[PDB]
C-alpha cells in the first residue's frame, strides 16, 4: 500500500512549494486510507450531454473527495497549522469518504503524540473525524493523547510548514494571505 | 359592617365548582388538554427516578438512547388481537384485528410482515372505536381500554377451521 | 424556576451575618440578614477559621448608625424596617403651597464671557459666579462656557 | 380608587388592597407597644459579668474617652444592647 | 467564553429539571383527600371474583392466603399524590400506644 | 448511563471539545499567571498581605496580584475540631467535679 | 382568574350551553389547573450574555481578547434560567437590577406560601428577604439535647 | 459579511481613478449639470421650451432651474432611453439592467443609482488596510506606550427593534433624544473642554507618569521596603 | 404568526387534505398544532368539540358523532405533496419491528418457565 | 460559537479602526508641528515639490472655504 | 422629572453625574437606565479617544527626532516610509493647518 503523499502549498501569489507526508497504515488502517483517497481524488467521471440532462446536475456540484483547491483555515503561530476542509474554505464542517464522519476508538485510544511535526486528524469529538488534518508545530502536545488520532508525519517540508506558519493573521481570524493547496497526490 | 364577629377562615365559594375529574364514560368522552403538574412529575419520575438519581444530560435525554425510546425500539409493545368470528370456520379475504390507537396502516403491515411473517397485505382499513363500557353487579361503570379496528385485505382467502 | 439563587449581598464576614438587604441596597421589609453558608457552617469551623481580633473587629457595632448607608440610622434600629422619611422627604409638605423663590446657583466659568447688551462681563475665567438656574441650564451649560461648581 | 373605607381582606372577600406590603415584620399592634420598643423601666442588657470580667471589658476602652461624648439615642431607635463586643462603649445603653 | 457558555447552559438545563416543577414532599391534604369510606371502596373496586372464590373455597376446601383481588383502598386517590411522598417524622406524639401496656 | 455520565463529565472537565474542528490550544501557552503559597504562623488580614506583597511598580489598585486566599490544611482543621471537642469535654468534667465536691467540702 | 378566563373562552368558542354531554364534560374539565412556571421578563434592550466580550483588550497578533484574571474575578454574575449565570462588567450591573430581584424571589406566587407568614412559628423559622421564603437553619432535637447536656443545663 | 469593492469593466482604470477622486456630494452637482444640459438639448430638439419666457418680448432665461429638474420625470421612451444612453453610457460609462430600467424613470432615481454604483466602486476599508499595513516600529512604539485602549463598549448600546420609517420620523420630530433616547456616532476626535471625563483621565495619566518617575528613581521600592521593615518591626 | 405549518393550518390540497391536529414525535423535527398551553387550549378544544368548516362545504375534522382523541394519534411522518398522495420526510418516526436471530437456546426456550381434557363450559375459572 | 463570533469580529474591526485613527491623528500632529516649526525657525524649508503641493492645497482649501461661506 | 429632581441634579453638578451617582433601585425609571447606558458607552468612547490621542502624541514625539533638521527631503521620505504614513494626505493636512492659522491671524 502506498504510504507516501505530497501536496503543493501556495501562499497567495508565491510559488507552490512541495510538502511530503509519510503515513503508517498498520496502527490505523481507517484514517490512512481516508487520507490517501482524499489526496488521490478520483473525480474523472466524464458524462455526456444526454446523461447530464437526465441527471439534471453535474456530479461535481456536490463536494468532491479531494484536497484540490482547499485552504488552511487555522494557522496559529507556535502550535500547529490546520487545514483540509472540503465542503468550504472556512473550516466549519468535516466530510469523510465513508460518509459524514467516521470513528476509530481502538485507534484513537492508542494514538499518542511525542515528536515535533506530526500529523493528526483535526476533529471536534474523539469519535467524529473528517477530512480536516492538522500538522503540529510545537515540541510536544501530550494533552491530545486519547483524543485525536495520529496517522503520519511530515517527512520532507518542515521548512515549508515553518514558512506557512509565519503568515500574518487577519482580524477575521483567518490568515491574511490565502494559504491554499494547488495539487495533491500519492507517491508509490 | 360587623367584621369583628367572624374569625379568620376563608368561606367556601358559592356556587361550588365540580371536581376536574371527568365522570362521563359514554360515546362522547373528551380528553382533557390541560396539563397538570402531577403529570410532569410522574413522567420525570418514571424517566429517571426523580429526585433521587441525578438527571441525565440533555444529549442523552433528547437522543435515541434515552431509556423509554430505547426500550420501545428494542422491546416493542403492541397489542394485536384477532377477531375469532371473522376467520373462524369461514374462508374470509378481509380478516380484522384490534390494535392500539398509536399505530397506523404502515405500522400494522410492518408488524405483520416482520413478527408474524404476513407479507401479502393488500390494504388495511382503519377505523377507531371507543372502548367497551359495562356495569358490574354493584353498578360501577368500568370501561375497557380503547382499541383501533383494522380490516386487512389479503390476496388469498384464509380460514382457521374449528374441529367440531 | 430559578436555577441559580444569588447569595446574600455583602456576605464578606466570616463569623457575623451580613447586614440586612435593605441596608445593603436591596429590598426593605426585613430587620435582619441571613446567610445559608454561615448558618450551615459549624461553630467550631467558624472559630477555627477566625481569630479573637477578627471576631472583635467584626462584632464592632456602629449603634445607632449604619456603615453602608451613612448619614441615616439603621433599618433594624428603626421601628419599621423601612428607612426614615423626615431626612429625605418631598419638597412640599401637605397643606403647604409652592412659595419657593428663584434660587441662584454658583457656577465655574471657563472663558471670559462679555455680555453685549448690558456692556459688562458675565464672569471671568475660572471665576465662581452666582447665576440663574434656568440661565445656567439652558445657555451656559450647552455652549460649555461654564460648569457646575462642585 | 382611593379605597375609601373598603373592607378588602383575603379571608373576608378574597381581595387585598393594591398598595400595601405583602409582608410585615411587626404587626401594627407591636409597633404601638412603645414600652417594649423604647427604654422605659425595662432592662436592655441581659448579661451579668463577674468583677474580673468587668475589668477585662474596661481594659479594651481606648484612652481619651468620656461618657459625655456618647449622647442618648432618640426615641425612634430601638433600645438594644449587644453585650461586650467591639466598640461597645459607642452603644449608649451598653 | 463559548465552552463556558455551553457548560453553563448544560448546568442550567440540568438544574431546571432537578428543581422544576416543585411539589411538596408531603402535606396533610394528601391523607385528608385520599380517605374513602368502606362503602366507597366497595363501590370502586369490586368484582364477582370474590363471591366466585368464596363459593369455590366452600365447595373445595383449599386454603387461600392472599386476597384474589387487589384492593386500592384510596379509590384511585393514591395516584394523585406525588411518588416521592413520605410521612415526616413527628416527635413526641401525644399518645399512649408507645408505652405498650398489656394490663389495662 | 451512570458509567457514561461519569466518562462524559471527565471529558468535559478535561475540556477537549471545540466546535471548530481541531485540537484546542495548550494550557501552558494560555495560563499567563503564577501563584505563590506562603506559610504563616498566625492569621493575617488579606488587605495586609495585599499591601505587603503588592508590586511597587504597578500603578493599579490590585498591585500586580489578582486575589489572595487564606486556607488551613485538613490536618490542622481536624486538630482544631478535636481540640474543641476535648475542650467541651473538659469544661463539662470540671463543672461536674465542682458541683459534685462543693457539697463534700 | 385563569379558570374563569378559560371557561369564558371555551363558552364563546365551542360550548353550545346545552344539556349535551360535550358541555357537561367541559364544565368539569375546565376546572383543571395548568402548569405554572415563573418566567422572568426577558431584556431585549440589553443582552447580558452579549457583554462578555465588552470592556476587554485584545492581542494585536491573534486579534482575539485577552483573558484578564482581574476582569474574570471582578465580573458580576447575573442569573438567568436558560443561561444559568452570566459574567458582566460591574459597570453595567445597574441595568440588571430587576433580574436580581426576580431571581432572589421564590419562583412561586406569594399567596401560595403565604401560610408561612401568617403564624409565629414560621415567621421565626423562615426568611423574608426580597420575597424569598427559604427556611432558615434549625437544629435537630438530638442536636439541641446534646448541646444543652454538654452545657450542663 | 465581507464586502468586496467592484468596478464594472466598462471603463478603464484611468477613468475609474478620475471618477473615484470626486466626492459624492461634489460629483452630484457635476451629474446634475450634465443631465440638465442634455435634457435641455432634448427639449430644444423636441420643440418644448422648458425655460421661462417673459410675455413682453419672449426672451429666454439663463438656464433651467434645479427645482424644475428635480420635478421633471421621464415617462416617454424616446426621452428616457435617450438620456440614459447619453449620461449613463456617455459620461459615467454604466449599463442598466432590464429590471432596473423600470425604476430608472425618475431623475432622482438615476442619481441614487449612479451614486450607489460609485459608492460600490469606491474601495473598502479592508482593501485600504491591505494597501497600507502597519509597521513593526509603529507597533513597537504603541506597545511601549503605557496606556492601552479598552474595547467592546459598543456592545453596551441598548439594542431595540426600530423601523427605518420610524427612525426617520423620530429624526424629523427631534425625538432621538427624548424619553431617555440617544444616537451613537463613532467620533475619533473629541472636543476637549468642560469634559469631566477627559479631565479625570488627564489627572489619571499625570498620576501614572508621576508613579513612573517614582519607580524609575527608586523611591517606590524605598517606600515598599520601609513598609516591609515597619511590618517586621511591629 | 403560528409555529405549526400553514398547511396544517389550512391544507394545501384543494379538498383540505392534511388539516387538523397532528401529534409529532419528541425527537422528530416536525412540529404539530397540538399544544397544551392555556392560550392554545381553546382552539384545540374547539377542534375536538365542533371541528373545522371548509369552504368547499365539508366538515374535515370531527365530522360528527364521536369525538377523536388527539393524544393517541400516531406520530407525524411527513407533509402532503400535491403530486403524490403523501410525501414522507421523516423515516425514523415509523417504527420498524425486527425479530432477533435464532440460536441454540432461542429455539429451545418457551414463553413460560417449567416449575420444579374435554372443554366444559364453566362460569368461573380461578387459575 | 455562532452567537459569539461576530461579537469578537466587531471588536477586531474596532481595534483596526482605532489603529487607523491613531495613524491619522499622528499625521495631523506631524503636519501641525512641522508647520509651526518651519515658520518659526529659520533655514528650514520643505523641498520644492513639497512647497508646490502645500501651496496648491492651500489654494484649494481657501477655495473650499469660499464655497462653504458663500 | 420632578422639581426636587431638578434641584438635586443642579446640586450634585450635572445630569451625567446624577445618573452615575444614582444606581439600581434608587433609579427606578427606565428612561434613566437607557440614558445611563448611553452615557456609559459615551464615556468609554471618551477614554478610548484619550488613549488614541496619547498614542498619537507618543508616535509624533518619537518620529520627530528624525525629521527635525529637515535637511534632506529624501531622508524625510525615508523616515516617513519607515512608519508608513501617507504623504499626499500629510501635505493636505499641512495645508489645512496653514489655512487655519491664517484664518486665526
Ligand atoms: N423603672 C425602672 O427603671 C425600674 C423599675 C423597677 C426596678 N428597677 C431597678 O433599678 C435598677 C437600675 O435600673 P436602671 O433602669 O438604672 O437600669 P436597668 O435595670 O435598665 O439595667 C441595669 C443593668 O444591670 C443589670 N442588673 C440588674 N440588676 C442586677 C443585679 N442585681 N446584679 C447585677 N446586675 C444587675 C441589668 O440586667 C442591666 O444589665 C435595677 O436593679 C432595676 O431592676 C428599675
Amino acid at each position: 500500500i502506498s504510504e507516501r503523499a505530497f501536496m503543493d502549498i501556495a501562499i497567495g501569489t508565491k510559488a507552490p512549494r512541495r510538502i511530503v507526508f509519510k503515513l503508517f497504515p498498520r496502527k490505523c488502517p481507517s484514517a490512512v486510507k481516508n487520507f490517501i483517497e482524499l489526496c488521490s481524488g478520483n473525480v474523472s467521471t466524464d458524462t455526456y450531454e444526454s446523461g447530464n440532462r437526465d441527471k439534471l446536475i453535474s456530479e461535481s456540484a456536490l463536494p468532491q473527495l479531494t484536497y484540490k483547491n482547499s485552504t488552511f483555515h487555522r494557522v496559529e503561530k507556535g502550535y500547529l497549522i490546520q487545514g483540509g476542509d472540503i465542503v468550504t474554505g472556512r473550516g466549519t464542517e468535516q466530510l469523510s469518504i465513508y460518509g459524514g464522519t467516521f470513528s476509530a476508538p481502538e485507534e484513537v485510544r492508542a494514538s499518542v503524540f511525542d515528536k515535533p511535526g506530526l500529523v493528526g486528524t483535526a476533529s471536534s469529538s474523539p469519535n467524529a473525524h473528517g477530512s480536516q488534518f492538522f500538522i503540529l508545530t510545537a515540541k510536544e502536545a501530550n494533552h491530545l493523547n486519547g483524543t485525536c488520532i495520529c496517522f503520519g508525519q511530515v517527512a520532507d517540508g518542515l521548512d515549508v510548514v515553518q514558512e506557512i506558519e509565519q503568515v500574518p493573521i487577519d482580524p477575521s481570524g483567518f490568515p491574511s494571505l490565502k494559504v491554499s493547496i494547488v495539487d495533491c497526490g500519492v507517491l508509490e | 359592617w360587623r367584621t369583628w364577629e367572624y374569625q379568620h377562615t376563608r368561606p367556601d365559594p358559592r356556587p361550588f365548582p365540580d371536581p376536574p375529574v371527568n365522570d362521563y364514560f359514554g360515546r362522547s368522552r373528551i380528553w382533557n388538554p390541560i396539563a397538570c403538574k402531577l403529570g410532569y412529575v410522574r413522567k420525570k419520575a418514571d424517566e429517571w427516578g426523580w429526585p433521587n438519581k441525578p438527571p441525565p444530560p440533555t444529549g442523552l435525554r433528547y437522543s435515541q438512547e434515552f431509556f423509554p425510546f430505547f426500550f420501545e425500539r428494542y422491546f416493542p409493545d403492541a397489542e394485536v388481537r384477532l377477531l375469532l368470528d371473522s376467520v373462524l370456520n369461514n374462508e374470509t379475504k378481509r380478516p380484522v384485528f384490534q390494535i392500539p390507537c398509536s399505530m397506523s396502516k404502515v405500522e400494522l403491515v410492518n408488524y405483520l410482515k416482520n413478527i408474524y411473517g404476513i407479507d401479502n397485505v393488500v390494504r388495511v382499513e382503519v377505523r377507531n372505536r371507543r372502548g367497551r363500557r359495562y356495569k358490574n353487579e354493584v353498578g360501577e361503570i368500568k370501561m375497557m381500554d380503547d382499541y383501533k379496528v383494522a380490516v386487512v385485505e389479503l390476496d388469498t382467502p384464509v380460514s382457521v377451521e374449528l374441529k367440531q | 424556576v430559578a436555577p441559580w439563587v444569588p447569595p446574600p449581598r455583602h456576605d464578606i464576614k466570616v463569623t457575623m451575618p451580613p447586614p440586612p438587604g435593605g441596608e445593603v441596597g436591596g429590598r426593605f421589609g426585613v430587620s435582619q440578614g441571613y446567610s445559608d453558608r454561615l448558618a450551615r457552617t459549624p461553630y467550631w469551623k467558624r472559630m477555627a477559621l477566625s481569630t479573637y481580633k477578627l471576631r472583635m473587629m467584626e462584632n464592632a457595632t456602629r449603634y445607632p448608625m449604619s456603615e453602608h448607608r451613612p448619614g441615616e440610622y439603621d433599618i433594624r434600629y428603626l421601628p419599621t424596617p423601612y428607612p426614615c422619611t423626615i431626612r429625605n422627604r418631598p419638597l412640599l409638605e401637605v397643606g403647604e403651597p409652592r412659595q419657593i423663590p428663584s434660587i441662584r446657583i454658583p457656577v465655574i466659568f471657563l472663558v471670559n464671557l462679555f455680555d453685549e447688551a448690558k456692556g459688562c462681563w458675565f464672569g471671568r475665567r475660572y471665576e465662581t459666579v452666582y447665576v440663574e438656574r434656568q440661565f445656567m441650564r439652558e445657555e451656559l451649560m450647552p455652549q460649555r462656557y461654564a460648569i457646575y461648581a462642585t | 380608587p382611593m379605597m375609601l373605607n373598603i373592607q378588602n381582606m383575603m379571608w373576608w372577600n378574597g381581595k387585598r388592597n393594591l398598595y400595601r406590603a405583602t409582608y410585615r415584620e411587626k404587626t401594627w399592634y407591636e409597633i404601638s407597644r412603645t414600652g417594649a420598643f423604647t427604654k422605659g423601666r425595662r432592662p436592655v442588657m441581659r448579661q451579668k459579668y463577674s468583677r474580673e470580667a468587668l475589668q477585662a471589658a474596661l481594659a479594651m476602652v481606648p484612652p481619651g474617652f468620656e461618657v459625655a461624648d456618647v449622647p442618648r439615642p432618640p426615641q425612634r431607635i430601638l433600645a438594644q444592647s449587644e453585650g461586650i463586643v467591639g466598640r461597645w462603649y459607642s452603644n449608649y445603653w451598653t | 467564553p463559548v465552552y463556558c457558555e455551553a457548560l453553563r447552559r448544560e448546568r442550567a438545563r440540568e438544574e431546571t429539571l432537578m428543581k422544576w416543577p416543585h411539589v411538596p414532599e408531603w402535606k396533610y391534604e394528601y391523607s385528608t383527600y385520599t380517605r374513602k369510606h368502606l362503602a366507597d371502596i366497595v363501590q370502586y373496586n369490586y368484582t364477582n371474583v370474590v363471591d366466585y372464590v368464596d363459593r369455590e373455597v366452600l365447595l373445595t376446601g383449599k386454603s387461600v392466603w392472599e386476597c384474589p383481588i387487589h384492593i386500592d383502598h384510596t379509590c384511585g386517590g393514591s395516584k394523585t399524590v406525588p411518588p416521592h411522598a413520605k410521612k415526616p417524622v413527628r416527635y413526641m406524639d401525644a399518645g399512649i400506644a408507645n408505652v405498650g401496656v398489656t394490663d389495662i | 448511563t451512570a458509567r457514561a455520565v461519569e466518562i462524559f463529565k471527565e471529558r468535559l472537565k478535561r475540556g477537549i471539545y471545540r466546535y471548530p474542528p481541531g485540537p484546542p490550544p495548550p494550557p501552558g501557552a494560555h495560563d499567563k499567571t503564577s501563584v505563590v503559597k506562603v506559610e504563616l504562623s498566625c492569621y493575617v488580614e488579606e488587605e495586609r498581605l495585599r499591601e505587603l506583597f503588592g508590586r511597587y511598580d504597578v500603578f493599579e489598585p490590585h498591585k500586580g496580584i489578582v486575589r489572595v486566599e487564606l486556607k488551613l490544611p485538613d490536618e490542622v482543621l481536624k486538630q482544631k475540631e478535636e481540640a474543641e471537642q476535648l475542650w467541651t469535654q473538659y469544661m463539662a468534667e470540671c463543672s461536674d467535679v465542682k458541683a459534685y465536691h462543693q457539697w463534700s467540702t | 382568574m385563569f379558570r374563569v378566563t378559560g371557561l369564558q373562552l371555551k363558552n364563546p368558542v365551542v360550548f353550545k350551553q346545552g344539556q349535551g354531554m360535550f358541555s357537561h364534560q367541559l364544565k368539569r374539565l375546565l376546572q383543571k389547573k395548568s402548569i405554572h412556571r415563573y418566567n422572568w421578563d426577558p431584556l431585549p434592550m440589553y443582552d447580558p450574555r452579549k457583554l462578555v466580550h465588552a470592556s476587554r483588550h485584545m492581542d494585536v497578533e491573534t486579534w482575539r481578547e485577552v483573558p484578564d484574571p482581574h476582569w474574570d474575578e471582578r465580573s458580576y454574575l447575573v442569573p438567568d434560567q436558560m443561561f444559568y449565570n452570566i459574567p458582566v462588567p460591574p459597570e453595567y450591573k445597574d441595568a440588571y437590577w430587576w433580574r436580581e430581584l426576580q431571581a432572589r424571589r421564590v419562583q412561586c406566587p406569594v399567596e401560595w406560601v403565604s401560610h408561612r407568614m401568617y403564624n409565629k412559628g414560621d415567621r421565626q423559622r423562615y426568611d423574608f428577604q426580597d420575597l424569598a421564603f427559604r427556611k432558615k437553619f434549625e437544629f435537630s432535637y438530638e442536636e439541641v439535647v446534646k448541646n444543652a447536656k454538654d452545657m450542663r443545663s | 459579511q465581507e464586502r468586496r469593492s467592484h468596478r464594472p469593466p466598462a471603463w478603464d482604470d484611468e477613468f475609474a481613478k478620475v471618477v473615484l477622486n470626486m466626492n459624492d456630494a461634489e460629483i452630484r452637482e457635476y451629474l446634475m449639470s450634465k443631465l440638465t444640459d442634455v435634457i435641455f438639448l432634448e427639449t430644444q430638439r423636441d420643440g418644448y421650451e422648458l425655460r421661462r419666457l417673459d410675455f413682453e418680448g419672449k426672451p429666454l432665461t439663463s438656464l433651467p432651474e434645479p427645482r424644475i429638474i428635480e420635478n421633471f420625470v421621464l415617462e416617454e421612451e424616446t426621452i428616457r432611453e435617450r438620456v440614459i444612453y447619453q449620461v449613463v453610457e456617455g459620461v459615467f460609462r454604466l449599463s442598466p439592467t432590464s429590471a432596473d430600467r423600470r425604476e430608472l424613470r425618475s431623475v432622482a432615481n438615476i442619481i441614487d443609482y449612479v451614486l450607489t454604483h460609485v459608492r460600490a466602486a469606491r474601495p473598502t476599508d479592508r482593501e485600504r488596510r491591505q494597501e497600507r499595513p502597519i509597521t513593526s516600529a509603529a507597533l513597537a512604539v504603541m506597545q511601549k506606550c503605557p496606556i492601552q485602549p479598552q474595547l467592546g463598549f459598543v456592545h453596551a448600546l441598548p439594542h431595540d427593534t426600530r423601523d427605518a420609517l420610524l427612525q426617520e420620523w423620530e429624526r424629523m420630530h427631534h425625538l432621538d433624544w427624548q424619553f431617555g433616547k440617544a444616537v451613537y456616532t463613532p467620533r475619533s476626535k473629541e472636543n476637549v473642554r468642560g469634559n469631566l471625563t477627559w479631565l479625570r483621565e488627564d489627572r489619571h495619566y499625570d498620576q501614572r507618569m508621576k508613579f513612573m518617575q517614582e519607580v524609575e528613581s527608586g523611591e517606590a521600592r524605598a517606600k515598599h521596603m520601609k513598609l516591609i521593615a515597619e511590618a517586621a518591626g511591629n | 404568526k403560528n409555529s405549526w405549518p400553514e398547511w396544517m393550518d389550512n391544507g394545501a390540497d384543494g379538498t383540505g387534505y392534511g388539516i387538523g391536529l397532528h401529534r409529532t414525535h419528541p425527537l422528530s423535527r416536525l412540529r404539530g398544532n397540538l399544544k397544551r398551553s392555556p392560550s392554545h387550549v381553546p382552539r384545540v378544544l374547539g377542534m375536538m368539540i365542533q371541528g373545522v368548516w371548509h369552504k368547499s362545504g365539508v366538515k374535515l375534522y370531527f365530522r360528527g358523532g364521536k369525538p377523536p382523541n388527539p393524544s393517541v394519534h400516531p406520530y407525524l411522518t411527513g407533509e402532503p405533496c400535491p403530486l403524490y398522495g403523501w410525501k414522507v420526510t421523516d423515516e425514523s418516526v415509523i417504527r420498524q419491528f425486527n425479530m432477533p436471530s435464532i440460536d441454540g437456546t432461542n429455539f429451545r426456550y418457551k414463553p413460560y418457565v417449567a416449575l420444579q381434557k374435554p372443554l366444559a363450559k364453566r362460569l368461573f375459572f380461578w387459575r | 460559537y455562532e452567537f459569539h463570533e461576530p461579537l469578537r469580529r466587531k471588536n477586531a474591526e474596532d481595534m483596526r479602526q482605532f489603529q487607523t485613527d491613531v495613524i491619522d491623528m499622528a499625521c495631523a500632529m506631524l503636519g501641525e508641528r512641522l508647520l509651526d516649526t518651519v515658520n518659526a525657525s529659520d533655514t528650514s524649508s520643505f523641498p520644492a515639490e513639497w512647497q508646490e503641493a502645500i501651496a496648491m492645497h492651500v489654494e484649494e482649501i481657501e477655495a473650499e472655504m469660499e464655497e462653504v461661506a458663500a | 422629572m420632578v422639581e426636587a429632581a431638578m434641584f438635586e441634579v443642579e446640586k450634585d453638578g450635572g445630569f451625567d453625574n446624577f445618573i452615575l451617582k444614582r444606581s439600581g433601585p434608587e433609579l427606578r425609571s427606565t428612561y434613566g437606565e437607557r440614558i445611563r447606558r448611553h452615557i456609559l458607552v459615551r464615556q468609554k468612547e471618551i477614554q478610548k479617544n484619550f488613549v488614541l490621542q496619547k498614542q498619537a502624541q507618543m508616535l509624533v514625539e518619537s518620529m520627530e527626532k528624525e525629521i527635525l533638521p529637515m535637511e534632506d527631503g529624501k531622508k524625510v521620505e525615508e523616515v516617513l516610509e519607515k512608519y508608513g504614513i501617507d504623504k499626499e494626505q500629510l501635505l493636505r493636512d499641512i495645508a489645512r493647518a496653514a489655512v487655519a492659522k491664517k484664518q486665526q491671524l
